[PDB]
């Protein structure tokens, strides 16, 4: 099999920047049958370049490809905020038509602090023996954020899970949910539910909290 | 317009089988090599198999040789993948994918998720994330739905049957310790609307044939 190695693994650049994505083949790729795909999170890949240097239908001029032999590149000449994706190269000269491992391109923007919201468990859920407490960090950049849960002032470990949205296609921010899960019993053992957020955009960490049973 | 529509995926027992179908239109399918490509959760794309325009030549990744068969029906403009002796390593979204020489950006299907598990389908419980003083500043409140304890993926969530679009964030599902998924969908809206406007999350879990509409009621003092 021809092995394709992509570099860099991750790339973070601002709108207007030139982005370069490399694809190296373990042996020469005949006919320059080398393709590039853009994949957004959770979406179908779209073919962007075929035959090493040809744009697919609907692909704007800022995307171009070049190369031959064992070295190929995909260029975005002038980045736009909608250009975040994982980009994959593929060779299709001789089966198996293998893919590289992808380059994740993030669009860089100026620092943006999260807005923080907290949601107690619903009475509906409480009826059934479990309490989920949700903390929302909305519209922030960069992606790195620390969320610490504290119940009557003790910080939690191992009972929370986080998920992050894909970047916003216009303003390049992320949002994050953190869910703390307690038994309905253990929920009742305590009073103060707090989410403490540390982020580069905040001058000091922000805490959002409620007391179990309030408006 | 180009369309490639996969079907036949879903949940399947380890050791079981599935038949994937892909119906193609909008370009001359019968003149192109076609392929299946898969993507395991959180992993990269992996080529699975391909087939000549007349079906007379085909290739497979070694991990599926002898148990997957690619075929086509040019009369029906369709591509197939017959998958047997399934294992956890086969869990992935499966895409039918045109040979890239076609030169069309939209030349792959939507994908069908294959989940190889002994577990049952299970529909979600949908709980309100109620707007309160703790989710409202400026003229905007956040509210949402917690879509909890379902299996397998995926679920879809809309708000107000699709009328409500901006400020929505449906988070990626997370797998709990239990082996069930959970997800939240939130939206930010004007605070003034909360008395007048109804906010309803529309949840669809096709694997279990579960549809839930949950009205999200505000908190006021
Ligand atoms: N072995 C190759 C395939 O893998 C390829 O995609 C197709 C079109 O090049 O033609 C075959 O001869
Ligand atoms: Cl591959």
């Amino acid at each position: 099999e021809i092995v394709l190695t992509q570099s860099p693994g991750t790339l973070s650049l601002s709108p207007g920047d030139r982005a370069t994505h490399s694809c190296r083949a373990s042996q020469s790729v005949s006919r320059s049958y080398l393709a590039w795909y853009q994949q957004k999170p959770g979406q179908t890949p779209r073919l962007f370049i075929y035959g090493a240097s040809n744009r697919a239908t609907g692909i704007p001029d800022r995307f171009s490809g070049s190369g031959s032999g064992t070295y190929f590149t995909l260029t975005i000449s002038r980045l736009e905020p909608e250009d975040f994706a994982v980009y994959y190269c593929q060779q299709y000269d001789s089966a198996p038509d293998t893919f590289g491992q992808g380059t994740r391109l993030e669009i860089k923007r100026t620092v943006a602090a999260p807005s923080v919201f907290i949601f107690p468990p619903s009475d509906e859920q409480l009826k059934s023996g479990t309490a989920s407490v949700v903390c929302l960090l909305n519209n922030f950049y960069p992606r790195e954020a620390k969320v610490q849960w504290k119940v009557d002032n003790a910080l939690q470990s191992g009972n929370s899970q986080e998920s992050v949205t894909e970047q916003d296609s216009k303003d390049s921010t992320y949002s994050l949910s953190s869910t703390l899960t307690l038994s309905k019993a253990d929920y009742e053992k305590h009073k103060v539910y707090a989410c403490e957020v540390t982020h580069q955009g905040l001058s000091s960490p922000v805490t959002k909290s409620f007391n179990r049973g309030e408006c | 317009e180009v369309q490639l529509v996969e079907s036949g995926g879903g949940l399947v027992q380890p050791g079981g089988s599935l038949r994937l179908s892909c119906a193609v239109s909008g370009f001359p399918f019968s003149s192109y090599w076609m392929s299946w490509v898969r993507q395991a959760p959180g992993k990269g794309l992996e080529w699975v198999a391909n087939i000549k325009e007349d079906g007379s030549e085909k290739y497979y990744v070694d991990s599926v040789k002898g148990r997957f068969t690619i075929s086509r029906d040019n009369a029906k403009n369709s591509l197939y993948l017959q998958m047997n002796s399934l294992r956890a390593e086969d869990t992935a979204v499966y895409y039918c994918a045109t040979d890239p020489d076609v030169g069309l950006s939209d030349s792959w299907g939507q994908g069908t998720l294959v989940t190889v598990s002994s577990a049952s389908t299970k529909g979600p419980s949908v709980f309100p994330l109620a707007p309160s003083s703790k989710s409202t500043s400026g003229g905007t409140a956040a509210l949402g739905c917690l879509v909890k304890d379902y299996f397998p993926e995926p679920v879809t969530v809309s708000w107000n049957s699709g009328a409500l679009t901006s400020g929505v964030h449906t988070f990626p599902a997370v797998l709990q310790s239990s082996g069930l998924y959970s997800l939240s969908s939130v939206v930010t809206v004007p605070s003034s609307s909360l008395g007048t406007q109804t906010y309803i999350c529309n949840v669809n879990h096709k694997p279990s044939n579960t549809k839930v509409d949950k009205k999200v009621e505000p908190k006021s003092c």
